[PDB]
């Protein structure tokens, strides 16, 4: 249900580059550049951007190609 | 403000008075009234938040749903002094705190005053949800022992539960499962500490 | 006077025998009161049917070991406490078992008796026993009146409730009541708690209107 | 023997034994009312003796704050228990009931002092005047014609206490301000409004207003209202002892 | 036994007899400043 | 001119209360009269330590 | 410390929160109070002092 | 003194809960304690 | 920062209100007071520009003054709340 | 499952009263006793003094020339007044007393819809030169209503419309010649006297019926 930023940090195992991919991803949702693949959970843009990292729908090369 | 213990709060959230959330998040309220279409001029939205109408309390709970705030005591000696929390609107003039995180803050409910901070940019909101969150800094920076260990009051309640009496009411009985053993305790036919024989599923 | 009483309820289902309901708008002096009254009724006064006595052949005591069965004699009595059988024709009936894997569906049943759990297992072979099922009101121990076992007539397994805060712009100080119920598969938790409100209203119905 | 007792003063009659030849029964005990203390706390005295009760030297006629019949009473008492109740009393926290706030046991009274001074600017010297420009009709109903709020009104945040005009010059009206003064219809006023107001979050009730006038100045309509009420109380107190 | 004690009596558990009563609690301030004023007018001040 | 204001401050959650033996405390929640533990006669307690 | 290194972190926060609820619920039902009769004095104290 | 007022000399008595209605297992200590109020109001401490 | 943002939104609404109204009623006040940014003109200086009849150009000034007042009340902003 | 059709009400004094319910089950004898205790304490109809206006003083912190006690002490004595209203909910009372004496509760001009229970309550002690004239305004409320949630010369009082003080209940086995499990519920009630004890159970049972019906 809610965002799980604890287990998502264990997949990449960096906890420092995860917020870098989440910053450029959450900025595209607020400006309206791209539509999120996962359905909206009636939350802010900073929450949906963290759930897409653990699901594997977005990545460093995926977010770079969308811009 | 003055701290206050709250037992009905989750670990990843805290308390916040309505009078403080309206002043700390003042620029955020003006952004939702203009985007919705209620007040086109920023001057008309300022007169609405001061009168505290019923419509302002609707957008105040909407802007504050997943925006974490910072809490820290006046003296800070380690990194656990600054821990981000999720504010929940309460009624009063005190800032509620979780009872389990008081061991890290090194503060007691005897008149201690803690600070508060509000991040603004999008980069700061993602920072308070990855490293400074209350659910991430469980282990102590000195040793591997957790700092969220049950405190004095909750341990006392758990020590009385895990006891063994020589003679008690409902001794020698056999229970099927944990759900069937709890049903007999609430009915009054079984004591809290009595030698029984139950079957578990681990 | 007029109180804040919601006219619509929401039921959240998780499993076939587990549900979760909630009541958001409630007064401050009524959130924990309704939760305490429903918990004492669903666990002390509830019509149901369960086994009470058993007569196994060749077993002189409950601790005396037997042959031909892999499980112990005490393990058989612990498995019979989880049986769900509904009675509609007679108050007390006797069910005889004869098999020498023991499945609850292998028991010879009559037309008046009704069994819902057919996949339940009693014991495992490497059986001559008489089962006695009757009606009751709540949890009856074997001491207060393998001959005597703990009879659990209440179909509800576990009831838990916690009072959380609500969000209402009018009063700004209310609470909600969430209830957790478990059943034995004979009846759904939606109708299980609906009968609890009928029996609770059956006491003070003639006292005041 | 106590001749007459009141909530404001206590008059006792001196016996003929411990008295001089003339002016025997001349003793006036004036009890002080609520005054602003150094720590912003109320201070009052309540009588505890009735008419017809003989007293001696060293007796207690009236008690002050935190005093009950001569005994020091700092706080109050109530039924107390010792048990952890749902973790509300975690380390030092105290859990209270509803009867402690319903009976008004810990309700205290705070007295705040607000003062205003009329300076002498180098631009233009002006005294305290009630008529001020750029004001609404809501402040005129509460403010008096002299410039002092009535005693007993519910003064809250945003309410003005006194009226003080401040002369100004070289306004340099911007073109954005010229359009505003035309849509209103009112004339331009160069005198600013720098009157004293209540700070945000402060609400109370006026109980007393004191005025001070320098030597040689003319007394306004406010200096004569309080001065007349003070001499009338002294005259009625002197005629009563007479 | 004065009049103010006739309204409320306080039971004391003191078992030792009293030999000297408690003096004035502000005697160190009244007598210290009285010597500074010296209101007494005699031949030898 | 000097004007005086009288404020009647009532007890609210967050206030600091203490005894006479050096036991400081902060009131947390003003609970109703039904949740307080009572005796068999029906006299509920006011302060729980 | 054993739950943190076996299951993970997502289940540890739920386990650490549920302990506070079951610890306070079973403590309010207990009448744990400190009375004067709790400070017992052994009868061997007067023998050692004398 | 407790014997004169027909009260238990142990100073402890079992209290009944108001929410659940069940009696406590252990007896609790009740009485009357003189409490005070300090000048630490939250109106002068809360700021934003 | 809140006072500087208020002056920005208020000034941007003035240029928007003068453009949403009639084109004839807007250019007679932009040259008199200089709200659009042009040089300010008096009654005699602006007479040789649009209309020599000083009485006719004054009647339309009151009509544009009432239209700007009515468009401000229905916009959600109060005149009494602006001065406070 | 036997339900009591008639409720026995015993009156021991003008305030204290006992209510007994004999035909009740064993499982519901303890549940109905705890459920009726919380309802009879929180929400109960009552009446108390809300607003008072004295022409002698401008604010509540002032004093009156000729009285023995302060004005604040008079406002505290008016809170303990037990007023029972039969018809309308809003009624204004008048008080007038001049000369030496003790102003009691019976000095107020009585009406057809008002009835003061106790008349021994002391309001204030007057003197020879003392004379007071004030108007009392009461209202019908449900629970605690402070002065914040509710000209010059008016005084706002913290009114408490709770007419109950102490409620208790015990469990005793009452044989009905059917089974030894049936027990009775003996519930004692202590109120201020402004309401009848025979109607307090009917009011609490009506509130519990509306909440359970909407479940
Ligand atoms: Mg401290």
């Amino acid at each position: 249900a809610r965002v799980t930023v604890e287990d998502c940090l264990d997949n990449v195992d960096n906890r420092f580059e995860l917020v870098m991919l989440a910053t450029k991803r959450a900025r595209q949702l607020a400006t309206g550049g791209k539509e999120p693949k996962v359905a909206w959970e009636n939350d802010k843009p900073t929450v949906v951007a963290l759930r897409e990292i653990a699901s594997g729908l977005v990545d460093e090369n995926v977010v770079q190609q969308e811009d | 403000s003055v701290i206050t213990v709250g037992p009905t709060l989750r670990l990843h959230q805290c308390g916040l008075p309505k009078k403080m959330a309206l002043e700390l998040f003042k620029p955020f309220i003006f952004g939702k009234l203009e985007g919705r279409g209620m007040a086109t001029t920023i001057k008309a939205a300022k007169k609405m938040v001061e009168r505290e109408l019923p419509e302002v309390w609707d957008v105040l709970a909407e802007v504050i749903r997943e925006h974490p705030v910072l809490l820290n005591r006046a003296p800070t000696l380690h990194r656990l002094g600054i821990q981000a929390f999720e504010p929940v609107l309460i009624e009063g003039k005190a800032i509620q705190l979780h009872p389990l995180v008081c061991a890290a803050y090194n503060a007691d409910f005897d008149g201690d005053q803690m600070a508060v901070h509000v991040p603004l940019t999008l980069e700061a909101q993602l920072e308070a949800r990855a490293l400074m969150m209350s659910t991430n800094n469980i282990l102590s920076p000195a040793n591997g022992e957790p700092i969220i260990v049950p405190s004095q009051d909750v341990v006392m309640g758990l020590y009385y539960m895990t006891r063994e009496a020589i003679n008690a009411k409902g001794e020698g009985m056999a229970f099927a499962d944990l759900q069937e053993v709890d049903r007999a305790y609430r009915s009054g036919q079984a004591s809290l500490h009595a030698r029984v024989k139950v079957r578990i599923n681990e | 006077n007029e109180f804040l009483t919601p006219r619509h309820i929401d039921v959240q289902v998780v499993s076939q025998t587990r549900a979760k309901i909630t009541l958001e708008p409630l007064e401050r002096g009524f959130g924990h009161t309704l939760g305490n009254a429903l918990r004492r009724i669903l666990l002390s006064s509830m019509p149901g049917c369960a086994v009470v006595e058993a007569e196994i052949d060749g077993v002189l005591h409950e601790y005396s070991a037997i042959e031909g069965v892999q499980e112990d004699v005490i393990e058989i009595l612990l498995n019979l406490k989880g049986l769900a059988i509904k009675l509609h024709g007679r108050d007390e009936v006797t069910l005889t078992l004869a098999k020498k894997v023991v499945t609850a569906a292998d028991i010879q049943l009559d037309h008046d008796v009704e069994i819902i759990n057919g996949d339940h297992v009693i014991a495992n072979l490497a059986l001559n026993m008489k089962l006695k099922v009757a009606r009751g009101r709540g949890y009856e121990p074997a001491d207060a009146r393998r001959l005597q076992l703990d009879a659990s007539f209440s179909p509800v397994r576990r009831v838990s409730y916690v009072v959380e805060n609500a969000r209402v712009e009018q009063r700004t100080n209310l609470d909600k009541l969430v209830l957790d119920l478990e059943t034995n598969g004979t009846l759904d938790p939606e109708e299980a708690i609906r009968r609890a409100a009928t029996i609770l209203q059956q006491q003070l119905a003639a006292f005041v209107d | 023997v106590i001749d007459s007792v009141d909530a404001s003063r206590v008059v006792v009659r001196v016996a003929d034994d411990e008295v001089e030849t003339g002016e025997a029964g001349v003793d006036i005990y004036n009890l002080t009312k609520y005054t602003r203390s150094n720590q912003n706390t109320c201070i009052n005295q309540r009588p505890l003796v009735s008419k017809g009760d003989v007293v001696a030297r060293g007796d207690i006629l009236a008690d002050g704050p935190s005093t009950d019949m001569g005994e020091l009473a700092l706080g109050q008492n109530m039924r107390v228990a010792f048990m952890p109740w749902n973790g509300f009393n975690f380390e030092d926290s105290i859990c209270l009931s509803e009867r402690v706030v319903q009976e008004d046991r810990f309700t205290t009274i705070h007295i705040q002092e607000l003062t205003c001074v009329a300076r002498d600017t180098k631009l233009g010297p002006e005294e305290i005047t009630a008529d001020i420009p750029n004001v609404g009709e809501a402040a005129l109903n509460k403010l008096d014609e002299a410039g002092i709020v009535y005693v007993g009104a519910e003064v809250q945040a945003g309410d003005i206490l006194v009226g003080k005009v401040t002369p100004k010059g070289e306004t340099q009206l911007t073109p954005e301000e010229k359009l505003l003064r035309a849509i209103f219809g009112e004339k331009a006023s160069d005198v600013k409004d720098t009157s004293l107001r209540v700070p945000t979050g402060t609400k109370g009730t006026v109980i007393d207003v004191q005025v001070f006038t320098r030597d040689g100045v003319e007394r306004d309509s406010r200096a004569l209202s309080i001065e007349k009420m003070q001499l009338d109380q002294i005259r009625k107190d002197l005629n009563e002892e007479f | 036994y004065s009049y103010t004690e006739k309204k409320r009596i306080r039971k004391d558990f003191s078992k030792l007899p009293d030999v000297m009563d408690v003096p004035y609690l502000l005697a160190i301030q009244l007598d210290s400043y009285r010597e500074f004023l010296q209101a007494g007018a005699t031949k030898e001040q | 001119v000097k004007v005086y204001l009288a404020i009647k401050r009532r007890i609210q959650p967050g206030d600091k209360m203490a005894g006479r033996h050096g036991n400081k405390g902060v009131v947390s929640v003003i609970m109703p009269v039904e949740d307080m533990p009572h005796d068999a006669n029906g006299t509920p307690v006011d302060i729980v330590l | 410390n054993h739950c943190y290194r076996v299951v993970g972190l997502k289940d540890t926060v739920i386990f650490a929160d549920q302990l506070m609820y079951t610890g306070f619920a079973y403590s309010t039902i207990s009448g744990v109070s400190i009375g004067v009769n709790d400070f017992v004095i052994p009868d061997e104290k007067a023998r050692i002092i004398n | 003194m407790l014997k004169l007022a027909d009260l238990p000399e142990s100073g402890q008595m079992r209290l009944f809960d108001g929410r659940t209605g069940n009696q406590f297992e252990r007896p609790t200590t009740v009485g009357y304690m003189y409490m005070l109020k300090l000048n630490h109001l939250v109106d002068d401490k809360m700021h934003a | 920062p809140c006072e500087l943002l208020q002056d920005d939104d208020l000034s941007e609404s003035i240029d928007q209100w003068l453009t949403e109204l009639t084109d004839k009623q807007r250019e007679v006040v932009i040259r008199r007071f200089g709200l659009r940014g042009h040089e300010s003109s008096t009654l005699e200086e602006v007479g040789q520009e649009i209309g020599l009849t000083r009485e006719r150009v004054r009647q339309i000034q009151v009509e544009a003054l009432k239209r700007l007042r009515e468009i401000l009340e229905k916009n959600g902003l109060s005149s009494d709340a602006l001065f406070q």
